[PDB]
């Protein structure tokens, strides 16, 4: 009986030209986001108040000049990337960065970077890894990129130490929120005939079942995506048809937070 | 990113006391990892003692532990050893040195791992 | 290559005449990032609107949602413009009241 | 290609005398450039003494003139640093270094391109 | 003037088949052999090693032993890194030239038979119509600070040194002079009534010469020179063909001019 | 790239029946770089037959030189065959005499 609340890092960095780029960040705790990172601001904003996890003050001063040499680090080394390997501009770059604590404490990392919105590399162990089927010019940036000792022992350090410990933290710190179970509110409407629509809003966490008569589910319901609401909860609209058949059916709509108590509403 | 100069050093009798500061140059001095490292004459290069944040147990060598304290004043980017009870094995050129860690890691895990290195101060232990 | 935006667009609470309530955009699944998104009352763009910070899924593509606070009547019309380097021309999506 | 290893530092009183050694491992030790370095406290490495190929003139910095004399014995692989009359001011972490040069090039313009060192030891010169 | 020219020919067929051979040129001599199934350069004349020491000349066999070895696994990695298939064919031309004063050297290296890189300077510099993934490769040559130091001090110290030693060492073999045999024979009819008169050069050192056929003073303008091809010696073989009229093949003679006659031309009449 | 050979066939000294001479073959100006070249005698191979070592020109094209040592007759007749990638049958340059 348990869980998982992953912490993923996205960057994304863009590169109009040799003259003007930008760097934006955030951090996701399972589906919550906990950090901001603005390229006109000096340091990553917290966005919880138990954003900083169990990290001291001076321990999490020393992230913020680890991110902030590292954003205009990365910036001047794409830039001598494009004209080393003569690769022209836009440049779009994408960063997902982060780990998992699994309940008994295991751990696991990633570090993947994607290149036009396509996987280029990642770091894996100690050193860079090319993806499978990578342009050419992706060989010499591993070839690079592995030169560089401290780099790499940082990321090491960061994926396989800090991420791990600020993780734990963060579960801690922030169980209330993660674990609050916020309950949906459903209602019905017509739709143009090709039928009958039902709206699930306002349900936490994601994870959420809804289909179409009695016992008998017509297994012809199209659900729609999962949709996110201002207030960090969900929105999912469900529609299904036949006009005679359409009297006595009903919308089933089962949530967690909902403690066995389904929401039954039938039309009419 | 980080510029390291001792000094200190100079002649010590022998259960005495001596001093050493290191000056660090440099954006954000409170987040390094900062260490004492010495090379006695025909032996080879040594770590002596490592501090980090506020509030952790800073590392010695078994060698020094009880005898030596290091200490840092982050307002002032230096760095310090005291060495009290000084004995005829601690003569060596001591030296500074410095690697931005991340948390998570513990200390004696990156003991290995200094970036900057200071040039060295002598210390001598007549008698 | 380029991803064209999914544009859609909902009420965070069912429509009531007269009663407050928010108005949600999201785009979704585009690339790259540079996108331009307005929320349109009557086919003008509305002042006071708030957009989550840009983030993209795992397949690398980007989303974004946009939403302000109104109060629909019986006459406004409410509606979603979006530009993107993979659309010739701004691409508007109303928004379908029930 | 090579690798060094020094040994034969300690402490000696000023006007002293003391030899270091160098063993390298490696193919073809006597068609290399050998060198000595030095880094004193609070100061950067320095060349003291360079050599090459039988019957050519070895280098020496002018600060050892008269007192250093650098030698190798091929079929040990081991180069040797015969250092007299020592001063406090030659009180340094003693480097070995080498670098395969071809002819014709004149030795003074290499000193500045050694590519494989050891660790060091340290000679401290009391009094 | 002889300039010494290296060579060398790498054939890779696949990733587990490879060879590298080499030989060196002082002018029109050939002074040394590299073969693949040899651990040493071998010198095919007793002064191959100039006034170089036995200690400077041992020297230079560990580098290019070590050169050998190392530029086969780089290029293998190149291979790999940059995908390219086998069979993989590269020569290289390196040397120098000393003027009677300025010197000038050179490192041209070659793929499949076309150029494709070059080191000028301090620095490998890619041809100007080379393929795209050679930049790759210039990319990698140029982070190699060792090798771009030694390739200079080859080209720029080593190699006039060099040349001096072995103009030194070898003087007797390279200001030789080896006077041509010759002697007239008939040919293939050019056509009806016409004749192919046949004027064989053979034997002659060093390379330069001068052969035509002439009507006394008049050069026949219609000397057909062939190319100076090499005898087993060291010595050069040249054949000067001439159509004419039977008639016309009267008081007709084949001069040779070269170095080692001293002015004393070889006159060789027909009939 | 290929490059077909040229084939020269010519004595060292002036042919005369008894007298020892040596028979070069010279095959320059090919590419690639694989080839093989054998001297005939009466159309038998000639054992003794050496080679100078495989070099290349200016413009990247390999030369090499066959020869042998050989006393003519009247009635011998010697040939030099030579093949490679760009030829699509063995080709025999025969030794005019005159
Ligand atoms: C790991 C997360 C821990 C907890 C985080 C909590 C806060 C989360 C909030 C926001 C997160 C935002 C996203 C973060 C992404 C991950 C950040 C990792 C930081 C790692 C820092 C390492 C040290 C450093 O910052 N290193 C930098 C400085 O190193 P240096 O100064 O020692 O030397 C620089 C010069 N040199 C030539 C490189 C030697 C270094 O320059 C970065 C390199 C970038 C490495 C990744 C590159 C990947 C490929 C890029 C594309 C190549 C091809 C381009 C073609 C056009
Ligand atoms: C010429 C000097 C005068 C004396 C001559 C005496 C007569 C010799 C007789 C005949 C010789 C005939 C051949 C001679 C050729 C020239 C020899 C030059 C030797 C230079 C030695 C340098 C040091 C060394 O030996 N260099 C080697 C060892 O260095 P290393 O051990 O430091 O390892 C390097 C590894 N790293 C990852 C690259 C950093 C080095 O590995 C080869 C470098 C290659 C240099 C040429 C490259 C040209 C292009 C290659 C192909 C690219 C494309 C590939 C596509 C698949
Ligand atoms: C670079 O891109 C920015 C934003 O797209 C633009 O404003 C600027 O003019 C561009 N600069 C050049 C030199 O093209
Ligand atoms: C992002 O920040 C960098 C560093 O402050 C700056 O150079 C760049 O212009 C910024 N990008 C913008 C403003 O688009
Ligand atoms: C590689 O080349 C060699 C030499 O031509 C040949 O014997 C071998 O069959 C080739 N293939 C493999 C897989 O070794
Ligand atoms: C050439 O020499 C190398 C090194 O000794 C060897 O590995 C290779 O097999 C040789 N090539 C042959 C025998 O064809």
């Amino acid at each position: 009986m348990q869980r998982l609340f992953p912490l993923r890092c996205l960057q994304i960095s863009s590169f109009a030209n040799s003259s003007w780029t930008r760097t934006d960040g955030l951090a996701w705790l399972g589906e919550l986001q906990t950090h901001s990172w603005s390229n006109d601001s000096d340091t990553v904003r917290s966005l919880k108040p138990w954003s900083q996890g169990t990290f001291s003050d001076q321990q999490w001063e020393t992230l913020q000049h680890i991110f902030r040499v590292y954003r205009s680090s990365f910036t001047r080394d794409v830039k001598e990337f494009a004209k080393m390997l003569r690769l022209s501009y836009p440049l779009e770059l994408q960063v997902s960065a982060g780990c998992e604590v699994h309940p008994g404490n295991a751990s696991n990392n990633f570090f993947h970077v994607a290149f036009q919105g396509k996987d280029i590399l990642s770091f894996q162990g100690t050193s860079w890894e090319p993806t499978q089927e990578a342009p050419l010019w992706v060989n010499l940036a591993i070839q690079v990129l592995n030169q560089d000792k401290w780099t790499r022992e940082t990321v090491q350090w960061l994926l396989n130490g800090t991420c791990p410990q600020f993780v734990s933290g963060l579960l801690e710190s922030g169980k209330s929120e993660l674990k609050k179970q916020v309950k949906p509110k459903a209602w019905l409407s017509r739709g143009p005939s090709p039928l009958l629509v039902c709206h699930v809003s306002g349900f936490y966490p994601k994870p959420v079942w809804v289909k179409w008569r009695g016992e008998q589910e017509q297994q012809g319901t199209q659900p729609g995506d999962i949709l996110p609401n201002a207030d960090e909860t969900w929105y999912l609209r469900a529609t299904l048809v036949v006009a005679g058949e359409a009297a006595g059916l009903s919308c089933r709509v089962k949530h967690s937070s909902l403690e066995g108590q389904d929401i039954v509403l039938y039309w009419g | 990113q980080v510029q390291l100069v001792e000094s200190g050093g100079g002649l010590v009798q022998a259960g005495g006391s001596l001093r050493l500061s290191c000056a660090a140059s440099g954006s954000s001095f409170s987040s390094y990892t900062m260490t004492w490292f010495r090379q006695a004459p025909g032996k080879e290069r040594e770590i002596v003692a490592g501090i980090r944040w506020s509030g952790e147990s800073p590392y010695y060598a078994d060698s020094v532990k009880g005898r030596f304290t290091i200490s840092r004043d982050n307002a002032k980017n230096t760095l310090y050893l005291q060495m009290n009870s000084l004995k005829p094995e601690d003569t060596a050129v001591y030296y500074c040195a410095a690697r931005l860690v991340p948390p998570g890691i513990p200390i004696e895990r990156t003991l290995e791992s200094m970036r900057y290195w200071g040039k060295g101060t002598l210390v001598t232990v007549s008698s | 290559i380029q991803r064209t935006p999914k544009i859609q667009v909902y009420s965070r609470h069912p429509a009531e005449n007269g009663k407050s309530n928010f108005l949600n955009c999201y785009v979704s699944g585009f690339h790259p990032s540079d996108i331009e998104v307005d929320l349109l009352k009557n086919g003008e763009r509305i002042e006071k609107v708030e957009h989550s910070d840009l983030s993209f899924s795992k397949d690398w593509s980007f989303y974004l949602l946009y939403y302000t606070e109104f109060t629909p009547t019986e006459k406004d019309e409410y509606a979603c413009r979006v530009n993107h380097v993979t659309l010739s021309q701004p691409k508007i999506v109303k928004w379908d009241r029930d």
